[PDB]
RNA sequence: AUAUUGGCGAGAGACCGAUAGCGAACAAGUACAGUGAUGGAAAGAUGAAAAGAACUUUGAAAAGAGAGUGAAAAAGUACGU
RNA sequence: CGUGGAGGUCAGUGACGAAGCCUAGACCGUAAGGUCGGGUCGAACGGCCUCUAGUGCAGAUCUUGGUGGUAGUAGCAAAUAUUCAAAUGAGAACUUUGAAGACUGAAGUGGGGAAAGGUUCCACGUCAACAGCAGUUGGACGUGGGUUAGUCGAUCCUAAGAGAUGGGGAAGCUCCGUUUCAAAGGCCUGAUUUUAUGCAGGCCACCAUCGAAAGGGAAUCCGGUUAAGAUUCCGGAACCUGG
RNA sequence: AAACUUUCAACAACGGAUCUCUUGGUUCUCGCAUCGAUGAAGAACGCAGCGAAAUGCGAUACGUAAUGUGAAUUGCAGAAUUCCGUGAAUCAUCGAAUCUUUGAACGCACAUUGCGCCCCUUGGUAUUCCAGGGGGCAUGCCUGUUUGAGCGUCAUUU
């Protein structure tokens, strides 16, 4: 939160035969008078900086989410879904496949 | 000639070296410094200037007693010696 | 090469003394020496074993005071144990446990019942 | 090395913390020699030169190859 | 009262800071008392204090000290508490009795705000809670 | 300004709030704390009842 | 400065002895990613401001 | 039980990828500026390996031309593309 | 249409050459774009369904960097002035020696210093850069060398002032005050002659300290010497202070 | 018709975009509580066989001791015998030390490497002068010790 915003810069007001954008103090440096803060300044702060307090999960209602698990177990049971979903069961026994209770 | 001229008549020091911060700080003759604030009991720095104090804060030095307490704690202030072991 | 640390533990005050002064003189042998000659890497080694010897020296003229203070009360700064400004001048163990006369009589009367639910 | 052939002096860089009658003790309890007179100057890369001049008694060009510089 | 010590009077501001002589310490006279003797003796730690006497120019006060380093308060069960690290210059903090008063500390809906303790309160209700599952 | 039929929204955000503003990330993170230390706690309280 | 200080003068000798080419086995060690002195200082291009 | 843009030890990311990301990925709060408070940069990449071009020739030299090293010199410490 | 990153899938392309870049070569699309060949390259990278955004530039006297025309152009004209020859060198209008012609004309272009610089001093080597032509020269580059004190200064003193202390203000950073409403000592010295050191006469004392390399102030001169130091070294001749 | 201008292309330049890299940054989370008059943080000057820096160190100076590991370090040098060993190492760990001049900074000062005082000791005729060596003298406050002040004030000699 504070990257861009390191500068004590100041615009140079105008009349000065350059734009108004912030420029950097002093002398002695090549970054004396560079633009400063903002999106168009190399080394200013970004626009609108990325924040934490975006937000990042999403509540989904319990039963959708149920209804969404469960057409989804329905599905494995379709040859065709289960084919173009990419997996090789071209030769299994059958599906839904059971296996023995000693796996 | 507010100018060039009278940039000929600079040689008088208004600052010397402060004995306790380095800097050529040491305003003669308020016989104080302008960057730590010797001879003050206390060290100069304002919160207004966080770059100021990023420059000089514990960390910027050597450390010398300092850095070693970490890890004295981590082993419980042991007292006495490492002990040797076999063949 | 140059000395070893158990080597001068078994030697005398007067002998470690004098080991010293061996040593301070070969290193000023060698700084001559080191003029007219490019690179002397021996030096190295007395330099240090002049430490070494130092360093023992003191282990002992320390540990003779260190004894000679042994179970008295005020014992130097020097020897004092380090740790930390704080944790010096923390309560003792002693200190910290007083507990109040009133509450020696309830602690033991009413402590903490170990108990379990079920049956 | 020239102020030694001509001069009788030996000339030492000294500790910087060690003044006239350090050096003079120190010169005499080394070398077995004795001083006339030390004169001293910080030399501008911060280490201390001593000037040293023995007495007639002594040849410092001698007490010098016997130091083993030359 | 205390008189803002401002320059000639001059605020430099809106109307209302303009006051600079009907404007009152937010402590007591007593908090002051305290506070000077427990920087006199730092090697104390101020206990408590009390009102004594006082004329129009000045109010007197007695300040009770007491020493930590002392072992028969380090070894008093009673009162070594105030030995603790946690209690430098309670004075200096408002934790002595002057100190809880002024910083108004008390049960009840007369002390809303400060009793969790002012500033503290306040940057409570002024936070933004935002859970990961927006409520 | 003030414009369309909209209800009058009364959005408290003119006092630095960006300051003090508290996402709860550690959620997870102070569940599995809450727990390691309920356990913990009720190993030492031998088998008395939390 | 004519008569200077002796603290001045110490400064000075440091200052003098700072002042010298990279000695060129530095080079030569593994890795070693310095051609130069960057840090070399002139009497009239720079001043030490005491 | 609560706080925690500091300190020490860790595990991470649908973050940034050298004009980006901290000012600083580098002898960066350095070089430099200013009486002072303060201001404050630029600057990462030969090759797996220096095998960093022996030798000859032209030249006052720097270098050129051959030769040589290398998978490559359409990689020659000006050096990936 | 296109871009960075994410889930899924083509068991997708690839050192037998990924990506990238070059190409008045080719094809597809109204277009955003897509595909291919050839050259260059050298370690990675696509398509489709979906997710996500720091997602598309000609402009903002925009930001950083890089490059043009201007242009071999403006210009390199204050401060009287240069010339012959030898040496050296790969090289000489410019370096060194020699000669000539001249200037500063002691109110200096002479001989020292204060402030300031900090090695620029001196020697040897030496020309990539710098000295706005040049360079074999240099306050440049490289490597070395060099600053010697009882008497010269600082150090002592007081100046305008600065500023601890007992105090008195101030929420406090601190402000005031300097003999200040303060119990503010340091010396003569015999005793004792278990001892060189308690005691016994005792006067004296509105008293920190810092502040002058031009004010005040104890005392050195001549000759000789170095690549560079000298009222400092040598030689000789003195003087002050303390004991 | 050259030259010149312009356009395209190849090769060569200039410049450093693109692509690919990443011991860095950035944000989230988890565990922990340890600076200082036993001189901290910070500052200055030094310290290597050959170092200007960065890094590390402090006149025992890129380190001394202790412990672990077990043969390096490496630009060159040099060692080193210790390579079935109390033992390499610019290793790791770290419990013993050293720790210049400073800094809250403490005898007084400090644009000064300026100026005092006390004890022990060592030289020079020396209890008094000089020099060398070692150890010492800040302030506020608390408890205690010793020595004191006040017709503040008690009791006594007689
Ligand atoms: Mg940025
Ligand atoms: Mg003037
Ligand atoms: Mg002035
Ligand atoms: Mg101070
Ligand atoms: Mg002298
Ligand atoms: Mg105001
Ligand atoms: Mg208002
Ligand atoms: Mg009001
Ligand atoms: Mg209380
Ligand atoms: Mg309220
Ligand atoms: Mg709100
Ligand atoms: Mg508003
Ligand atoms: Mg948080
Ligand atoms: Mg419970
Ligand atoms: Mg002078
Ligand atoms: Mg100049
Ligand atoms: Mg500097
Ligand atoms: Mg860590
Ligand atoms: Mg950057
Ligand atoms: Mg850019
Ligand atoms: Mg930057
Ligand atoms: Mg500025
Ligand atoms: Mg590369
Ligand atoms: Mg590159
Ligand atoms: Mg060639
Ligand atoms: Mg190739
Ligand atoms: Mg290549
Ligand atoms: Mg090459
Ligand atoms: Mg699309
Ligand atoms: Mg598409
Ligand atoms: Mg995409
Ligand atoms: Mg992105
Ligand atoms: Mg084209
Ligand atoms: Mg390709
Ligand atoms: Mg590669
Ligand atoms: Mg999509
Ligand atoms: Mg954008
Ligand atoms: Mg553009
Ligand atoms: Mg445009
Ligand atoms: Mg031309
Ligand atoms: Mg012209
Ligand atoms: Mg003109
Ligand atoms: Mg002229
Ligand atoms: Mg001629
Ligand atoms: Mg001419
Ligand atoms: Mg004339
Ligand atoms: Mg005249
Ligand atoms: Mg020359
Ligand atoms: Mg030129
Ligand atoms: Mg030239
Ligand atoms: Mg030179
Ligand atoms: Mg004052
Ligand atoms: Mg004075
Ligand atoms: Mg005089
Ligand atoms: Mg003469
Ligand atoms: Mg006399
Ligand atoms: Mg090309
Ligand atoms: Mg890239
Ligand atoms: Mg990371
Ligand atoms: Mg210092
Ligand atoms: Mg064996
Ligand atoms: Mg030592
Ligand atoms: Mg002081
Ligand atoms: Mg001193
Ligand atoms: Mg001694
Ligand atoms: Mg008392
Ligand atoms: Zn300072």
């Amino acid at each position: 939160e504070k990257a861009g915003h390191q500068t004590s810069a100041e615009s140079w007001g105008t009349g000065r035969a350059v734009a108004r954008i912030p420029r950097v103090g002093g002398g002695g440096t090549g970054r004396s008078g560079q633009g400063a803060f903002g999106n168009m300044c190399r080394g200013g702060r970004m626009f609108a900086p990325t924040k934490t307090w975006r937000k990042w999960n999403v509540k989904v209602n319990h039963n959708e989410k149920r209804y969404a698990t469960a057409s989804a177990i329905a599905a494995t049971a379709v040859a065709s879904l289960v084919l173009a979903r990419g997996h090789r069961v071209e030769k299994i026994p059958e599906i839904p496949l059971v296996v023995s209770t000693d796996l | 000639g507010k100018g060039t001229p009278s940039f000929g008549k600079r040689h008088n020091k208004s600052h010397t070296l402060c004995n306790r911060c380095g800097r050529r700080s040491f305003h003669v003759q308020k016989k104080t410094c302008s960057s730590c604030g010797y001879p003050a009991a206390k060290t100069r720095s304002y919160n207004w200037g966080a770059k100021a104090k990023r420059r000089h804060t514990t960390g910027t030095g050597r450390m010398r007693y300092l850095k070693h307490v970490s890890r004295r704690f981590k082993n419980g202030f042991q007292t006495g010696s490492a002990s040797k072991a076999s063949a | 090469a140059g000395v070893k640390a158990y080597e001068l533990r078994t030697k005398s005050k007067e002998q470690l003394a004098s080991q010293l002064v061996d040593l301070k003189k070969e290193l000023a042998e060698l700084k001559v020496q080191k003029l007219s000659r490019p690179s002397l890497p021996k030096i190295k080694t007395v330099r240090k074993s002049i430490a070494c010897v130092l360093t023992v020296i003191n282990e002992q003229q320390r540990e003779a005071v260190r004894q000679l203070y042994k179970g008295k009360k005020y014992q130097p700064k020097d020897l004092r144990a380090k740790k930390t400004r704080a944790l010096r001048r923390a309560l003792t163990k002693f200190e910290a446990s007083q507990v109040t006369e009133k509450q020696r009589k309830k602690q033991i009367a009413f402590p903490q019942r170990k108990y379990a639910i079920k049956a | 090395m020239k102020k030694v052939e001509d001069g009788n002096i030996l000339v030492f860089q000294v500790s910087m913390k060690a003044n006239k009658y350090q050096i003079k003790k120190a010169v005499k309890e080394l070398y077995e020699v004795d001083v006339l007179k030390v004169n001293t100057l910080v030399r501008p890369n911060g280490t201390k030169k001593a000037y040293v001049r023995l007495t007639a008694d002594y040849d410092a060009l001698d007490i010098a190859n016997r130091i083993g510089y030359i | 009262n205390r008189k803002r010590p401002v320059p000639k009077g001059a605020t430099y501001g809106k109307p209302t800071n303009q006051g600079v002589n009907e404007l009152k310490y937010q402590r007591s006279l007593r908090a002051t008392a305290e506070e000077r003797v427990g920087r006199r003796a730092a090697n104390l730690r101020v206990l408590n204090s009390y009102w004594v006497n006082q004329d129009s120019t000045y109010k007197y006060f007695e300040v009770i000290l007491v020493d930590p380093q002392h072992k028969a308060i380090r070894r008093d069960a009673r009162y070594n508490w105030i030995c603790d690290p946690v209690h430098k210059h309670r004075e200096a903090r408002g934790l002595t009795a002057t100190g809880k008063k002024s910083r108004g500390i008390n049960k009840g809906h007369k002390f809303n705000n400060t009793k969790a303790g002012r500033r503290k309160t306040w940057k409570r209700q002024n936070t933004l809670s935002l859970w990961r599952y927006r409520k | 300004a003030i414009s369309k039929n909209l209800p009058i929204l009364k959005n408290h955000f003119r006092k630095h709030w960006q300051e003090r503003v508290k996402v709860h990330f550690d959620q997870a993170g102070k569940k599995v704390s809450r727990r390691n230390a309920r356990a913990t706690r009720a190993a030492k309280i031998a088998p008395r009842p939390l | 400065a004519a008569q200077k200080s002796f603290r001045i003068k110490q400064k000075m000798a440091k200052a003098k002895k700072q002042n010298r080419p990279l000695p060129q086995w530095i080079r030569l060690r593994t890795n070693n990613t310095i051609r130069y002195n960057a840090k070399r200082r002139n009497w009239r291009r720079t001043k030490m401001n005491i």
